[PDB]
């Protein structure tokens, strides 16, 4: 039962804005994907545990941060229109790769 | 990576929809496919892995071919409702998918 908690985020070009995460059931490692039509699930960073924080397929532009299992928030200091999608967090922990998607973070990044 | 070559699709409440997948790195073993509800969030759904060529659950069925590192799913019955995105994933790390690009379908039905 993984949670997003605002589902419809905006910002301004160039301010800080953070996109959290928290996963009822302890499941050791998360995510987070970023939806763009045109290029599916996609992945920026993710965590094994509690105090790590890893680059994925589309680090830079973005920071993560792990401060405890359970919550994984993904920071974007100075935002852009570039990521302007839809932000997607999931967690797992067992063999197979099954991983447990949230409901989603509609993020619109007003600027231009 | 990973491809999708389907990429939005619409069916007649039967027919079998065949989605292909194909992927390039070697280092891969297991492969799930996850499917996406119009507005909802991905979820798993058929996964293989290279140990063998074939996997039913239901009219989901995959198909997967060694090296020419194709794989396919086929929906049989294509109902309506079976609508989604269909996303097909690959890896070999444990929990961590490198996801392709998914393939929309739509079955129009009556």
């Amino acid at each position: 039962a993984v949670t997003q908690s605002p589902r419809n985020k905006v910002a301004v070009t160039g301010g800080k804005v953070t996109l959290s995460c928290n996963q009822t059931n302890n499941h050791n490692n998360m995510y987070w994907y970023r939806q763009d039509t045109g290029h599916g699930l996609r992945l920026i960073h993710y965590s094994y545990g509690a105090g790590s924080t890893e680059k994925g397929d589309i680090p830079d532009g973005y920071k993560a941060s792990r401060p405890s299992q359970e919550n994984f928030s993904l920071i974007l200091e100075l935002a852009t229109p570039s990521q302007t999608s839809v932000y997607f967090c999931a967690s797992g922990g067992q063999g197979r790769a099954e991983q447990f998607f949230g409901p989603g973070t509609r993020l619109t990044v007003l600027g231009s | 990576q990973v491809r999708q070559s389907p990429q939005s699709l619409t069916v007649w409440e039967g027919e079998t929809t065949i989605l292909n997948c194909s992927y390039e790195d070697s280092t891969f073993d297991y492969f799930p496919w996850y499917r996406q509800f119009p507005g909802k969030s991905p979820a798993l759904l058929i996964a293989i892995s290279l140990v063998s060529n074939k996997k039913e659950d239901g009219r989901f069925t995959i198909f997967f071919n060694k090296r020419e590192k194709k794989l396919s799913l086929h929906i049989t019955d294509s109902q309506p409702g079976d609508s989604a995105t269909y996303f097909c994933a690959a890896t070999g790390s444990f929990n961590k998918l490198t996801f392709g690009a998914g393939t929309r379908l739509a079955v129009s039905p009556y």
